[PDB]
């Protein structure tokens, strides 16, 4: 089970750029949700087939 | 012997937006030189953004 | 703009023929492909 | 033969018109018996245009010095008429609301599809126009009729959009009724106005002793009632009530000051930022149904495509405050503020462009004046302006004599956008000699 | 970089190495160049 | 450059007068029926009932530098006719009309 | 008939041309024979008729050319002050000087005419624009009288640093007393200075108004004229590389011309039976006629008006049902029915 | 007479109606600049435009 958000590079938490993190901050949840709404939505795509 | 960093591993993220973090280690240490397009955050002190 | 199709394809027939397992063997197995450029230098970062 | 640009005229049906004895059109809204003078003009500031969009056939303009008249236009103001109204000017006021000043001039006049409202001093009068391919004759009204008799009416405010098939208006009551607005429903000729919130007043729900409503947008389409709450403190709530429910929730709680952004175009106004020392004062908001977007406008521009994040526009200056605001429902939004500039944005990106004080301004504006036009003269006063299909008019009056009249007016904002000369250039070698090459700031050659 | 004598939280610390970039300026010190724009092909894949 | 100029007129002022007459009447009038007694040569049934709108829309165009009447005698002599492309719109109440 | 061209031959030998249908003229050239006359054959050449001189031309080309006879196709530009002024990125004002204080009936050989309507100006450093407009405005402009809208092809030489020193210093420009405007050099340098010989030139800045220096006062400081000077109502001043030089002066030399264009449309006929230029075409009752043309640009196209206007000699007999579409490329396609 | 198919006026439609499924496409032609792309953008199978 995969749990995926957005989140920006420049305005992240020193969590979530170790790639230590666990839960969205605020910043990274704002983002998310403003990049639901306008409709984003990821999905993860097989390479070898 | 001086270095900079960067806040993302990838290189498809780094533009125009981005931070870099200049970082010298040494005895002797004056200032920075940077071109007229560029700013820097005191320019003075070794560890600058 | 240089634009190359190449179609890889095996062109036996095996019927009426006599060593059917035999034939068949002889026309299997792995074989290595790679594309490239004619002439390429440092600053192409293309993977091959 | 001759090549004639094409071109769009509205020809509309006007319901408000009679025949006397001798068979003579008349007005049944009032009498034509005023000429146009240039008093008028001269000092008053302009006015926003109300109508239900795509339906209305009339316009009316109001807003005058101290006349009771109004600005009439069948037609998309091709051409026009100025008629005093025939308002008995008669006066109820008493203590039970606060008496103000006297104004004979006419306010917040809207015009539905088959009823027209105006307002003036704390009164509210409608007209029904007799439409035969809308509806029954006796639906028609014969003079204007007085609505909410016992209530003191601040403002009214417009519905663009309509839902069930009917219209929708709103009053913003002073003095009695402070916590509570009405909603007026039009359906087939018919009015009726509604006291919504219920029984229980929305200061109760809300933080302070008393609270006032300042603007409210009804948003048809899910019953939603969106307004602007001011408290006993000063703070402004953006709230929310819903029609089918009886509920109220509180949906946005407006900063004080505005936040500061010394580079950046756009912010979003998380719970950490930093404030400058100026207040922050939210004059009205507009919300666009196609798109589900938000506005919150007065010294600033809140943008907000859910209802949960706001967006500053940092591009719009501090010292400046938004009069009214138009919509073409498009694309595009002009802004105008109370020194008669007016600016540009487009819901693509997050920039907001002055055209009318600019350079591309001055050069359409001199290049009209040394083509011979007769739609521009060296003094010149701006009415109203409003879109038409995707196109910005503005109706304006040209001061110089001998063609003092009131015309209507294209305002190309892509040849003001192209006009804009400072621009990015380079002292390019060509031909082994030096020239002016500007740069390229479009990402496509062609589309 | 490790280093012992430490509070056995930092004695093994990963620093990145952007190499590109570093490439980049010293070709600019240079001055060589790649001689395609651009080669393209459809191998999405590596055992057919 | 050259505009168009578009007025209206009633039915029984269609060269007698060039000015405005305002929208007024909104139903369908019966003095046509005359002329199609007439069309004895035409393919007109005389089963089927006849009667006109009221109103006309009068057209000409005008372009600086000439007068009104001089350039319409030319664009007549010329060849040109406008084209009128009439589009209308649905009301609000649904539930009475339809959305056509 | 043949190719469409109409010549006339108007006294002191000049020569004006023209197209069947078309408003606007150029000229060919002049001639100072006593006694001549000009011939049309069927094929359009044109000939030069004398008494034992039957002459057809110096250079033949394959088609009907109107100029062979001329030599050298003339210059269609006057003796005048051209200032220059951007309006938008590739678009451009003109004006011509008209000086102060000189005689009314000898004005127009200071003006733009209607000739140069659809003419090209070109500039000899480098540089080309094609001619869209002129305008003529007499009292609001002060010193300038007619100017010319044109379209920027290539973009024009600016003026170098060697041959004017003033380029290398800060500018200031401030309202003088009656009319005119006082442009001061705020680096004192006496290497720079104001030569004599730049007098009658451009000072453009890209987005301001332009000025004509008339006069020089001093060793830092000229007098100009402004173009459009009802946009300023402030005091200005810029920096070294903001502001540009441009002669587009008489002195020592004009260096500016107008001429003609070359051509710019094509006319494509996939259809046999109408590849002549000369048809005639029968119709019984009831039969119709088609056809239909594509004409594709070289240049920059009239994307909302038709390129193609058409007229009908006799409407009272005929009746004309035509159809024309653009396209991407903005290639134009119209086809007429003809009854 | 009513008219159901015409070569009349061409370009993109102001408005669209859809019913249970329907779908439509549109297609944008781009004419890049003269130097958009270098020859940085190759990386992979593929040249990336974004
Ligand atoms: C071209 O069409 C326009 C309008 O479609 C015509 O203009 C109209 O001309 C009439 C003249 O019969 C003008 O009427 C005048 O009105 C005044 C005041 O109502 C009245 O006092 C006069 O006695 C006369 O009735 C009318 O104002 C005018 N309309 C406009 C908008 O200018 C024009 O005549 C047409 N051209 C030709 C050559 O027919
Ligand atoms: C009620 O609120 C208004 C502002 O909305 C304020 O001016 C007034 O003082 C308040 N009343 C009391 C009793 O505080
Ligand atoms: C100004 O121009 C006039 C006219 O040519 C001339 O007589 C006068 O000497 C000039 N003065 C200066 C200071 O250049």
């Amino acid at each position: 089970i995969v749990t995926i958000w957005v989140y920006d590079p420049e305005s992240a938490s020193t969590e979530e750029l170790i790639w230590t993190a666990k839960k969205p901050s605020l910043s990274s949840r704002v983002l998310t949700k403003q990049m639901n709404t306008l409709g984003q939505r990821p999905f993860i795509f097989t390479v070898e087939k | 012997l001086w270095r900079y960093y960067i806040n993302s591993q990838d290189y498809s993220i780094f533009s125009t937006r981005s931070s870099i973090k200049l970082e010298y280690e040494g005895n002797s240490f004056v200032s920075w030189k940077i071109p007229e397009s560029c700013k820097v955050e005191n320019t003075t002190s070794p560890k600058t953004t | 703009t240089k634009t190359m199709i190449t179609r890889f394809f095996q062109t036996t027939n095996y019927e009426l023929v006599d060593n059917y397992y035999q034939l068949q063997k002889e026309n299997t197995g792995l074989m290595l492909l790679q594309f490239r450029p004619s002439e390429f230098s440092r600053t192409c970062l293309t993977a091959k | 033969g001759p090549f004639v640009s094409k071109k769009r005229f509205y020809v509309n049906m006007n319901g408000f018109l009679k025949r006397d004895a001798s068979g003579k059109s008349l007005f049944a809204i009032g009498y034509e018996s005023l000429v146009l003078k240039s008093s008028h003009f001269r000092l008053s500031k302009s006015r926003p245009l109300w109508y239900t969009v795509n339906h209305a056939p009339v316009f009316i303009l109001g807003g005058f010095y101290d006349e009771k008249s109004i600005l009439f236009s069948d037609s998309n103001f091709q051409d026009y008429v100025l008629l005093e109204l025939s308002i008995d000017s008669c006066w109820v006021g008493s203590f039970y609301c606060p008496i103000l000043g006297f104004s004979a001039t006419i306010h917040d006049a809207i015009a539905t599809e088959s009823t027209l409202f105006i307002r003036q001093n704390q009164l509210v009068y409608y007209f029904t126009g007799t439409y035969i391919t809308l509806f029954d004759k006796s639906h028609g009204s014969s003079r204007w009729v007085r609505v909410l008799p016992s209530e003191c009416i601040k403002r009214l405010c417009p519905v663009y959009a309509s839902g069930n098939g009917s219209e929708y208006v709103l009053a913003l009551t002073t003095g009695k009724n402070e916590g509570y607005i009405h909603i007026g429903t039009i359906t087939d000729g018919l009015v009726s106005f509604e006291m919504v919130p219920d029984g229980w007043s929305v200061c109760e729900k809300l933080p302070g002793k008393n609270c006032s409503i300042d603007w409210a947008t009804y948003i048809a389409d899910e019953r939603n009632l969106l307004l602007l709450v001011k408290i006993d403190s000063g703070q402004f709530y953006l709230v929310n009530f819903n029609t089918e429910f009886k509920t109220l929730n509180i949906l946005y709680k407006i900063p004080e000051f505005i936040p500061e952004a010394k580079e950046l175009d756009f912010l979003v106004l998380l719970d950490t930022v930093t404030y400058t020392n100026t207040p922050m004062t939210p004059k009205g908001l507009f919300f666009n149904t196609l798109n589900n977007m938000l506005y919150i406008w007065g010294n600033f521009i809140l943008q907000s495509y859910n209802r949960e994040e706001f967006i500053f526009l940092a591009d719009f200056p501090k010292e400046s405050t938004i009069k009214y605001m138009v919509n073409s429902f498009k694309g595009q939004m002009a802004v105008v503020t109370e020194n008669e500039e007016i600016w540009y944005f487009l819901e693509g990106g997050y920039d907001v462009y002055q055209v009318v004080p600019s350079q591309g301004w001055e050069t359409y504006h001199n290049l009209q004046k040394m083509q011979k036009s007769s739609f521009h003269s060296e003094d010149e006063s701006l009415v109203s302006l409003f879109f038409e299909d995707g196109k910005l008019f503005q109706l304006v009056y040209l001061f110089d004599v001998g063609k003092e009249r009131l015309v209507k007016r294209l305002l190309p904002v892509g040849t003001l956008m192209e006009y804009n000369l400072p621009k990015p250039f380079t002292v390019v070698n060509q031909g082994n000699y030096q020239a002016i090459s500007f740069t390229h700031t479009c990402p496509f050659k062609e589309i | 970089y490790y280093n012992e004598n430490l509070d056995e939280k930092y004695q093994l610390q990963t620093q990145p190495y952007p190499l590109i970039l570093e490439l980049q300026s010293i070709n600019k010190d240079l001055g060589d160049w790649c001689p395609y724009l651009a080669f393209q092909h459809n191998i999405h894949s590596q055992f057919y | 450059h050259c505009t168009w100029l578009l007025v209206l007129n009633k039915f029984e002022k269609v060269g007698l007068h060039l000015s405005k007459d305002r929208f007024q009447d909104h139903e369908p009038i019966d003095t046509v029926a005359k002329v199609f007694q007439k069309l004895t040569d035409s393919p007109i049934d005389p089963s089927e009932n006849y009667l006109s709108f009221p109103y006309y829309l009068q057209i000409n165009f005008s372009c600086p530098g000439q007068n009104i009447e001089e350039l319409a005698r030319k664009g007549h002599l010329m060849g040109m006719k406008p084209m009128v492309q009439i589009n209308y719109m649905y009301s609000v109440n649904f539930y009475r009309w339809e959305m056509e | 008939f043949y190719t469409s061209d109409i010549v006339f031959i108007v006294e002191d030998g000049r020569i004006l041309t023209t197209k069947a249908g078309l408003t606007t003229y150029s000229e060919l050239g002049i001639l100072k024979d006593a006694i001549f006359t000009l011939y049309y054959d069927q094929l359009g050449y044109i000939h030069k008729l004398t008494p034992e001189n039957f002459d057809a031309g110096s250079k033949l080309l394959g088609h009907g050319n109107s100029g062979s006879i001329f030599g050298k196709r003339p210059d269609l530009g006057f003796e005048a002050i051209l200032v220059p002024q951007y309006i938008s990125t590739n678009e451009m004002y003109f004006f011509a000087h008209v000086p102060l204080t000189m005689p009314t009936n000898i004005q127009w050989k200071k003006r733009f005419k209607t000739i140069h309507l659809g003419k090209t100006i070109e500039f000899s450093k480098t540089g080309l624009a094609n001619i869209k407009n002129v305008y003529m405005h007499k009292t609001e402009p002060v010193g300038f009288q007619t100017s010319i809208h044109t379209e920027i092809i290539v973009p024009f030489g600016i003026e170098n640093s060697k041959d004017s020193p003033c380029l290398l210093s800060d500018l200031e420009i401030t309202y003088s007393g009656k009319l005119y405007y006082t442009i001061k050099l705020l680096s004192k340098n006496p290497l720079h200075e104001l030569k004599s010989t730049d007098v009658e030139k451009s000072v453009l800045i890209p987005g301001y108004s332009s000025f004509l220096i008339m006069n020089i006062t001093d060793k830092w400081t000229a007098s100009a004229l402004a173009t459009m000077p009802q946009a300023i109502k402030s005091n200005l001043k810029f920096l070294t590389g903001s502001w540009f030089l441009y002669n587009f002066g008489t002195a020592g030399g004009r260096k500016w011309s107008i001429s003609t264009r070359q051509c710019n449309y094509w006319i494509q006929q996939d259809s046999l039976d109408f590849m002549s230029l000369n048809l005639v075409k029968y119709i019984d009752v009831g039969n119709t006629i088609d056809f239909q043309f594509k004409i594709i640009p070289k240049a920059m196209s009239t994307f909302p008006i038709p390129p193609v206007s058409m007229v009908v000699g006799n409407p009272g007999l005929v009746e004309v049902k035509t159809q024309g579409v653009f396209d991407l490329n903005e290639n134009y396609y119209l086809d007429i029915h003809v009854s | 007479q009513k008219l159901y198919n015409m070569s009349g006026d061409y370009g993109i439609p102001d408005l669209f109606f859809l019913d249970k499924g329907n779908w439509f496409t549109i297609t944008v032609v781009l004419l890049s600049h003269q130097d958009t792309f270098t020859s940085s953008d190759s990386q992979g199978p593929t040249i990336n435009v974004d």
